[PDB]
């Protein structure tokens, strides 16, 4: 008979989009530094050093980085890995006690208070007078001399972060479970939403590094073609714009105090790391970036924004207006110490369609509270001596405003939100798919009985 | 990199090639559908090794173990579903269900010689739950017809 | 409803009907022996879903996860045992072991036409571990006889 | 005991006997390769059962569950690999790959009549990844030649 018969095939190259739990792998030399000098690697299994792309010839399919599942898995993983890095450490509860205080002496600043209090020895029946330095942001006036408590002490206890565990971000790879594949959009002009015309599969991602920062993002990866700007819609103001640079711009940051740690026994085998003393002069923590290459870099992002906003629209920048400290400032951890800096030195310019450093000041906190989780205070211990960091600023987050009076619709401000879109910066080009290996198709062959 | 016949020695590399030429590479997806678990069983590791206490980060390994049981079980279900059609030994079967050309009007050349498998999927995904029903019944009676023949002799 | 030849389109629905008519349904009792893991794999999940913290009420999920590995492992053991008798591809097999009527004195009609499978189970349950022995040995020598009958080339 | 042909009713019991006589045992190794999980599933139990506090010790039970998912998965991979050579239903296969005696210069008597399987392994473990590649490709074209032999109707 000439008519066709159905024939079944197994292992046909076909897939469909799916939610699936990725598993994380970390590079073996960090893993070989066993028992957690850092978190993640102690659970994040050793990588195969052969990532092995294959170009999926003639393929072309729709990526969407906004609705992507693996950013939400990254966000949820990082929170869980963070908590368990704190869970073995000492609960600092006995420090929530009445403090006598005065300003520091050996200096402009009023930011340091010197405070004295009573604390238990290891022996239950014995307690001592003791003293330490705190920032004006760590303490609240509970009230002759002024009298204080810690800021958190009405709302939660805090955990001291263990000194042996470093906050430095290691590379992390995300790997597909069996019968799923990651896809990678290879196209250097991809904007995060559309049919990517050239793709590879890969078993496991880049070494993504879990930095955390607010107004601008740093040590992450950067596109080779041009400055990329992308958003879930642009025109709707409530959406962020993610900007990724064509080249880094290089920031130096410093804490110029010669800082001294002191140890206090809270109890039988429990100790708290007091700020003991500052030797030499007390001086402000601050960051530098080159005025020339920064001004040039904004000169490039403006030329991109003109593609979306007319021609001679008067594109201009302003500082992060209003709210609390965590929205108003750029924020990060350097070397095991947390920073908050007011970026209005950078975002203060206006543009029309025609050698030395900026220095921006910073402030420090010892207690911190990550992802605004109300009960999860933690206390970061003082770290010894003068410290500094060097970073590549990779890209930045902008937010827009409506027509500012007339002509311009483009007062841009350094944005923010949930930390989740720092992951969407690195995961901008990956997708995950489920293999469907069965197929049925007609041909002119028949079985016999 | 880009073209017909070239990348077939890698997982999925055939996916843009036309259905006829892709039909040679079927063993590669079939093998990698299960044995990719080497990237799990080589490196899943617990207490003392890399970790000490933080005990919820040993019990975090439930994510990796849960992925393994889903992988073996989703694979095993294909071997069941391919088995009841009277076809488990093979990567290819001819079968005695006739192609009802209502499911697609397209002739024998253009399906093998022009389309990719990802394109053919989007047609027959309308009708596939008919076709699986017919395949099951076509075998279910064939088993009985064979038992009668081996008996009446 | 109650009778013969009717509820075969549902799981176990045949069970009170006689062994002859119940021989047609076998694909349903087979398919649902494993694919019912859909009631598990749609919904087994850790915290951060309807759950927030209380992580132990999701590590309690080892109950649901253990039930999955037991299910695939029973299925896979049956498929092994059906394999070593030389019967791996099929829902029915003819086999070269003669029926020793000491295992049941009953005639060919009354077994197929009167009894339910549950009534038959209660007889041959005395002798089943003999019969699995005879099947294994009959196949094992048959593999070697076939190998010689090719080796004479 | 020490001999040839004796302890073949025991797991591994053949291991020192020569490859010929050892070939009768293969069912006993194959059965215990998976069904030995009876020793695990009979006693791996969380709720109650002489234990209702210190339940850290029943989450420490993840070691015993991990060994089960390894065992089913390693076995299932053999059945895949034995499947794609066109050999899934059988303990023994004849196959169309010719033996290149560069893989071993040894004559057909001394391999079956002198050596143990443990002695043979130590030779062929040089060439095994060649022989598996040849078996795969020999089957992969055989499926197509059969599809054409059915298509020339
Ligand atoms: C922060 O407050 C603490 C407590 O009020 C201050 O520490 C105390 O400072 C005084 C001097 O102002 C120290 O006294 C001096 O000690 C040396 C020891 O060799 C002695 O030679 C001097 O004659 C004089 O007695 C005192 O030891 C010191 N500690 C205590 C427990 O009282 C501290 O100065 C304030 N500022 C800073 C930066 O810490
Ligand atoms: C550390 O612990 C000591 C001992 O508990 C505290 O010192 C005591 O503090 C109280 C409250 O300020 C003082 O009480 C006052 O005493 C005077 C004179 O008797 C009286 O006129 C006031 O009305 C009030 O009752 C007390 O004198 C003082 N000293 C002693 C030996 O008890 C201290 O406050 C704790 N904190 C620090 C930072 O040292
Ligand atoms: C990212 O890049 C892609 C292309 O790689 C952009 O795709 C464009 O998406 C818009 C909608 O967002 C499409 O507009 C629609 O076009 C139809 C034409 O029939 C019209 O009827 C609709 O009213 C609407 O205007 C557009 O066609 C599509 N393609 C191109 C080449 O622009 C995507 O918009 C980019 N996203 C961002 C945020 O830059
Ligand atoms: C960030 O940018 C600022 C401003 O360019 C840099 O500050 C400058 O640093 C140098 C070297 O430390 C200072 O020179 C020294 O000044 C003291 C006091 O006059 C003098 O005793 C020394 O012999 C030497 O001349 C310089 O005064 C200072 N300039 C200003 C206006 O503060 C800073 O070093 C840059 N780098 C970092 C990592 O922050
Ligand atoms: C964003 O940029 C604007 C303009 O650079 C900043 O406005 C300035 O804000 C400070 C307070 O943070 C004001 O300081 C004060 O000066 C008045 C006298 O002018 C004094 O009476 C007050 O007691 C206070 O010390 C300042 O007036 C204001 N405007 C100017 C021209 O400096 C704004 O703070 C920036 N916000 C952030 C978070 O970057
Ligand atoms: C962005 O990446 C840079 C480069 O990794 C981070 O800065 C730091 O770079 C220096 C030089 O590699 C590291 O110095 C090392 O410090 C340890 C002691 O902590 C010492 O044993 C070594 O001999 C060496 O001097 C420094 O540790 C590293 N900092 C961190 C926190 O890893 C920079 O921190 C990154 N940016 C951000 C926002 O973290
Ligand atoms: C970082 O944030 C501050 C706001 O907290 C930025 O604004 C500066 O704030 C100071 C007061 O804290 C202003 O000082 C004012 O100077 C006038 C001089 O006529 C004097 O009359 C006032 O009494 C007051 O002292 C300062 O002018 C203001 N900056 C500007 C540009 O106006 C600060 O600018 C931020 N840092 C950077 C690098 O932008
Ligand atoms: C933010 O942008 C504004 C312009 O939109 C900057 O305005 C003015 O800039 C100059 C130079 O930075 C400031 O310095 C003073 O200028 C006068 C000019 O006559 C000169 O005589 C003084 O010796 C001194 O160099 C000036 O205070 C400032 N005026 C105002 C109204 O802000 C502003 O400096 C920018 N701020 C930052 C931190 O970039
Ligand atoms: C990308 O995929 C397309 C198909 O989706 C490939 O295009 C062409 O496909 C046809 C079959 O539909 C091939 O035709 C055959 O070619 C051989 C050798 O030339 C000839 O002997 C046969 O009679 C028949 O004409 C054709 O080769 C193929 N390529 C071209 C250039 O037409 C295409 O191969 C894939 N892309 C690349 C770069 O390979
Ligand atoms: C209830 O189950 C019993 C067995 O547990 C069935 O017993 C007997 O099975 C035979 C089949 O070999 C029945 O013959 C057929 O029955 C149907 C319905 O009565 C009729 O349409 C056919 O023409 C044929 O007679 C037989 O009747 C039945 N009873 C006896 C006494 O032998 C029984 O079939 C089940 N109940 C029903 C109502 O089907
Ligand atoms: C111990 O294992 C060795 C090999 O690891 C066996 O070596 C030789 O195997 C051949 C079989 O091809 C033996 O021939 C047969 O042996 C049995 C038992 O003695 C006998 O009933 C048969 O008539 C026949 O001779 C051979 O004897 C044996 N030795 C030599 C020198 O070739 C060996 O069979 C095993 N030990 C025993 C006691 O079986
Ligand atoms: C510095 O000390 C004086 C006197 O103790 C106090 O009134 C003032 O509030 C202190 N300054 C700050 C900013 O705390
Ligand atoms: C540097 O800044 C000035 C003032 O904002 C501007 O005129 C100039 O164009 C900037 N440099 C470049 C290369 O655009
Ligand atoms: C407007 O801007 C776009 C993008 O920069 C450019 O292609 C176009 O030539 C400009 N047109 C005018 C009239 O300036």
């Amino acid at each position: 008979a000439e008519n066709l018969w159905v024939t079944v095939y197994y292992g046909v190259p076909v897939w469909k989009d799916a939610e699936t739990t990725l598993f994380c792998a970390s590079d073996a030399k960090a893993y070989e530094t066993e028992k957690h000098n850092v978190w993640a690697t102690h659970a994040c299994v050793p990588t195969d050093p052969n990532p092995q792309e294959i170009h999926l010839e003639n393929v072309t399919e729709e990526f969407n980085m906004w609705k992507n599942n693996m950013v939400e898995q990254m966000h949820t993983d990082i929170i869980s890995l963070w908590d368990q890095s704190l869970k073995p450490c000492v609960k600092l509860t006995p420090l929530c006690v009445t403090l006598q205080c005065t300003n520091v002496t050996n200096n402009m600043r009023g930011e340091l208070k010197n405070c004295s209090f009573n604390m238990t020895t290891e022996l239950r029946d014995k307690k001592q007078k003791v003293y330490s330095l705190f920032y004006r942001l760590d303490v609240v006036q509970i009230n002759s001399n002024k009298e204080y408590r810690l800021i958190n002490c009405n709302t939660s206890a805090c955990t001291q972060a263990c000194p042996k565990v470093s906050f430095e971000p290691i590379p992390i790879h995300y790997c597909a479970p069996a019968g799923f594949a990651i896809l990678k959009c290879k196209d250097k002009k991809f904007n995060g939403t559309g049919p990517c015309p050239s793709v590879s599969t890969v078993q496991c991602t880049h070494g993504i590094k879990p930095v955390v920062s607010t107004q601008l993002l740093l040590n992450g990866s950067l596109a080779e073609e041009e400055v990329m700007i992308r958003s879930e819609n642009i025109t709707n103001n409530a959406k962020n714009i993610l900007v990724q640079f064509n080249t880094p711009v290089q920031i130096n940051c410093t804490r110029p105090n010669n800082n001294t740690r002191k140890s206090i026994r809270i109890g039988p085998g429990q100790a708290f790391y007091a700020t003991g003393d500052i030797i030499g002069d007390i001086r402000q923590a601050h960051c530098n970036v080159s005025k020339a290459t920064w001004n040039e870099t904004l000169g490039k992002v403006v030329k991109q924004l003109r593609k979306h906003f007319g021609n001679n629209t008067i594109i201009r920048f302003a500082n992060s207006s209003g709210g609390d400290l965590e929205v108003t400032t750029h924020s990060f951890n350097c070397g095991g110490e947390f920073f908050y800096c007011n970026t209005s030195g950078l975002f203060n310019s206006t543009w029309i369609s025609n050698n030395d450093s900026i220095t921006l000041p910073c402030r420090i906190k010892q207690i911190i509270n990550m992802w605004q989780r109300i009960g999860q205070c933690m206390y970061a211990p003082p770290i010894q001596g003068v410290i500094r960091c060097v970073s590549n600023i990779t890209g930045l987050i902008l937010t827009r405003d409506g027509g500012s009076t007339n002509s311009t619709t483009e007062t841009f401000r350094p944005g923010g939100g949930d930390m989740r879109d720092n992951w969407r910066s690195e995961l901008y080009k990956y997708k995950v798919v489920k293999i469907e290996p069965l197929g049925v198709a007609p041909t002119r062959c028949k079985r016999r009985v | 990199a880009v073209g017909i016949g070239a990348v077939f020695l890698g997982f999925l590399g055939a996916a843009g090639s036309t259905m006829g030429a892709a039909s040679m590479t079927l063993t590669v997806q079939a093998r990698n559908l299960l044995s990719g678990i080497v990237q799990q069983q080589s490196n899943l590791l617990r207490a003392i090794e890399a970790q000490q206490h933080l005990l919820k980060l040993t019990v975090w390994g439930i994510k990796q173990l849960q992925a393994r049981v889903l992988a073996v079980e989703r694979y095993l279900r294909d071997q069941q579903l391919l088995g009841i059609w009277g076809c488990s030994g093979k990567l290819i079967c001819c079968t005695n269900v006739p192609w009802n050309s209502s499911w697609s009007n397209r002739n024998l050349s253009e399906i093998w010689d022009n389309m990719t498998w990802l394109q053919w999927d989007k047609e027959i995904s309308n009708y596939t739950q008919i076709i699986y029903g017919l395949l099951e019944e076509s075998q279910n009676q064939q088993e009985k017809n064979e038992q009668d023949l081996l008996a009446l002799d």
